[PDB]
């Protein structure tokens, strides 16, 4: 029918024009937020150099364990809050097959809504409000102190987020976090001197809102550029079909000038 | 055609670029420039029925229109602006009207005046 | 010999570089570090962070918080959450906010919300001392 | 032709409905409670 | 060709849509069909025609903002937008009105409204001076004032 | 006109199509638009009816979630969704079916699957039972048995 032809070739033109303007506003904002990943990658890992340094190993003895999610809020970027989902609940069947007991904190509307139906009462706090705006040290702060001020005494932790490695592909990895009991009886840490076991506290609170921070750097520059090749590709589907339809059109208006003047003619050549 | 040139272009460009509307907020300057000159051209095209302007009157319009001195101005306002702006000129400068009438094109006495004439309209604008 | 790394959340001052000496303010007290300074760790409070580079040429900072790292290797990790040089502080505002912090404990008896205060206390205290 | 995603009825207008109306649901819930 | 060439013989068509009562509004008048030739500012006014033009610009652009609302969502839109297209919907609701004869349909009673109540209803559904009610007060109502006050009972058994 | 009213002569209708034959399912049988008036559970029994009726509507939400899936691309879906689609991709796949005729432009035996084994292998696809094995599996065989072993000999 054409009036249907009609209808869906502008239907998906209108879909057309604004995934292209959308991949056009999301490659805007890649490529802010990947001039300021340079920045807060040098400060991000070089917050993690001592653990490296150090070579904090971690107990595999303890339970209690802490699990972060890092995504956004908007979907329409592909496998990204998909891929740490898949990581998540891949390893919290892992660590609960050995006792170890998870909690989970979805950092993104998208991670929590993912989890939410599995595992919802393995479940510490979720936050919002990730991704409309870059993320900057004043959010990693706020998501440090409530996972503070939670009452969890979490014995090892580990963050899960979007390494970003150019525009094409991005990598999802976990930063482990150790707690105060495991950094303080490592007897790697027995050469820093003028420590104690408050001098540690106040380190452990700080380098909880920079593994924070530096990933939600990593996961918001790999999140835009994820979004862009999306809408590029669904742009280009939309395209495809737009000129399938249009070829499909001009055989029918064609069919439908034909059927009338057939209509008209046996109606004149009747008389 | 001096005035129209730059208007067509400018427009041919907005229509460009308007499929990104509902997006200047996260665009970079040139396309927020683009949409904002072509907004502020669109509503000047706007125009009454039964109201036809004469020829000097629309290329003024369309001087203070094309030249910028709309961009500061949000586009709800763009209307009063054109009505009141036509009221003062036909009402104050007779003179260069009737210039810009007799000889057909914009001199550059008349269009240093017309900048000097718009600029303080603006300055005394609402 | 030394491999220092000044970074705030969202710049970088040095990285890799080779100063001589830095002066921090930990909150056990302000040391000095030089090459092979005893390995440390700790955490910062308001104050100046003055960086010598090898000419003897200093450079000075106004930290706020973070966590400077001494390691074992002779290299030096300062992330300071808010770190201003001092062209960009004024006198005046710290001033009139430190007494709009010291007047506003007296009002205050709570544990908690008067602990809040003191801390916006010290950190404007060693705003005025910086400054001048 | 705006709004023809809405006119032809297909699975990219019924999600806009969805969409659109759940929001406004949710608002309209919510400004009841504030009266 | 028969409506087609019925056009040129009217004053005021009044086209109904069947999209519009396939969302319960009735009548399905289409708001952005339905032309009359009195709808002149030296006719109806001033106030009447401007009234009348912001209705119908709110609605089309609420119709151009409906496919950004298919494709994105209606998270990511501006509070501008969400606020006009709330207007467009409370407009949408609020151009219903059950009919004497349509009891039997409805069971709801006849509102019969003057010119001058529907077009101060409008210009405040259009200033935003009931952006704070529900869309659904509007719906299958007089005059604003039963607007307002369907929006309270459902308020308070709500 | 020819098509549209041969229709109402015949008992059982099987619709052929070229999109699906394009696909390489051969036969190419319409599953959506093929009807019998024998479908019904008092004749062909509960079991089978129920099998026949779940397989067309996880074909007819496929057939819903194609729009989508073509545009906004496979990500978008929920979860269920996904699932459903996945299953629905792997009865497509066995639905076709390797002719004896074909011995000669295609290379496979011909396999002929009893009633029993359809049924079986179609309850057991919804139900999930292979939601491991590849939808490459399922494609040209006979019975199920047949797309597991060609699962395990792909790995």
């Amino acid at each position: 029918t054409l009036k249907d032809i009609t209808r869906r070739l502008k239907s998906i033109k209108n879909i057309q024009k604004i995934t292209k303007s959308m991949k056009m506003v999301a490659a805007a904002k890649y490529a802010r937020a990947e001039r300021e990943l340079k920045p807060a990658r040098i400060y991000g890992l070089g917050s993690l150099a001592l653990y490296e340094k150090a070579d904090i190993k971690g107990p595999e003895d303890k339970k209690k364990h802490l699990l972060i999610g890092v995504s956004s809020d908007r979907g329409l970027c592909g496998a990204i809050h998909s891929s740490i989902a898949k990581q998540m609940k891949s390893e919290v069947a892992t660590l609960t097959a050995a006792g170890k007991e998870v909690m989970l904190v979805g950092i993104g509307d998208k991670i929590r809504g993912i989890l939410y139906r599995t595992h919802s009462d393995q479940f510490l706090v979720a936050f919002k409000e990730v991704g409309r705006k870059p993320p900057t040290f004043g959010d990693a702060s706020v998501i440090a102190l409530e996972l503070l001020n939670s009452g969890y005494e979490f014995d090892e932790g580990s963050i899960i987020f979007n390494k970003f490695r150019s525009v094409i592909s991005y990598k999802t990895e976990e930063k482990p976090i150790f707690s105060l009991n495991t950094v303080a009886s490592a007897d790697s840490m027995s050469i820093y001197d003028d420590i104690d076991a408050d001098v540690l506290q106040n380190y452990q609170e700080y380098n909880l809102a920079n593994i924070i921070y530096y990933s939600l750097k990593e996961s918001t520059t790999s999140e835009q550029s994820a979004r862009m090749t999306a809408m590029d590709n669904a742009s280009k589907n939309a395209s495809e079909m737009i000129d399938k339809l249009t070829l499909t059109f001009n055989r029918t208006r064609q069919a439908v000038i034909t059927k009338e003047l057939i209509e008209i003619i046996s109606g004149a050549a009747a008389l | 055609k001096q005035v129209a040139g730059t208007m067509k272009l400018e427009l041919a460009q907005y229509r460009e670029v308007a499929a990104f509307a509902q997006f200047g907020s996260d665009l970079d300057a040139a396309t927020q420039q683009l949409l904002s000159r072509g907004v502020r051209l669109t509503e000047l095209l706007k125009q009454g029925q039964y109201s036809p302007m004469a020829i000097e009157e629309q290329v003024a319009v369309i001087y203070a229109g094309v030249r910028g001195y709309l961009d500061k101005l949000e586009p709800s306002k763009i209307t009063k602006f054109e009505n009141a702006f036509l009221s003062h000129v036909v009402s104050q400068h007779q003179a260069l009207l009737g210039t810009i009438r007799a000889d057909g094109k914009i001199s550059e006495q008349s269009d240093a005046k017309l900048k000097e004439i718009v600029t303080n309209f603006l300055a005394g604008f609402e | 010999q030394m491999s220092f790394t000044f970074a705030s959340p969202t710049q970088v001052f040095f990285n890799g570089a080779n100063v001589r000496q830095v002066d921090v303010p930990t909150l056990t007290g302000a040391f000095g570090i030089l090459a092979a300074h005893v390995p440390t760790l700790q955490v910062l409070r308001p104050g100046l962070v003055v960086v010598h580079a090898e000419d003897g040429t200093t450079s000075k900072y106004f930290v706020s918080s973070g966590s400077i790292a001494v390691n074992a290797d002779s290299s030096v990790q300062l992330l300071a959450e808010e770190a201003v040089t001092l062209d960009m502080l004024d006198l005046g505002a710290a001033k009139a906010n430190l007494e709009k912090a010291q007047a506003e404990l007296v009002g205050t008896a709570d544990e908690a919300t008067r602990a809040e205060i003191q801390i916006r206390i010290e950190a404007n205290e060693a705003l005025v001392k910086a400054l001048e | 032709g705006a709004g023809s995603i809405r006119e032809a009825g297909g699975a990219f207008g019924k999600r806009e409905q969805a969409e659109e109306e759940r929001y406004f649901r949710a608002q309209s819930r919510e400004q009841l409670a504030a009266l | 060709p028969a409506p087609a060439t019925t056009f040129a013989h009217l004053d005021a068509t009044t086209v109904l849509s069947r999209a519009i009562a396939e969302l319960g509004i009735y009548p399905a008048v289409d708001p952005l069909d339905s032309t009359s030739r009195i709808m002149d500012p030296n006719i109806v006014g001033s106030e009447h025609y401007d009234v009348a033009r912001g209705v119908q610009k709110i609605l089309q652009d609420y119709k151009s903002l409906q496919d950004i609302i298919a494709i994105l969502g209606m998270d990511e839109l501006s509070e501008e937008d969400k606020l006009t297209v709330s207007r467009a919907r409370k407009i949408q609701r609020f151009l219903s009105q059950p009919f004497q004869v349509a009891e039997v349909f409805t069971g709801h009673m006849g509102k019969l409204v003057p010119l001058k109540e529907t077009i101060k209803g409008f210009q405040q559904i259009l200033a935003g001076e009931y952006d704070h009610l529900p869309e659904q007060a509007f719906y299958m109502v007089g005059p604003i004032e039963e607007a307002v006050a369907k929006a309270d009972k459902l308020a308070e058994e709500h």
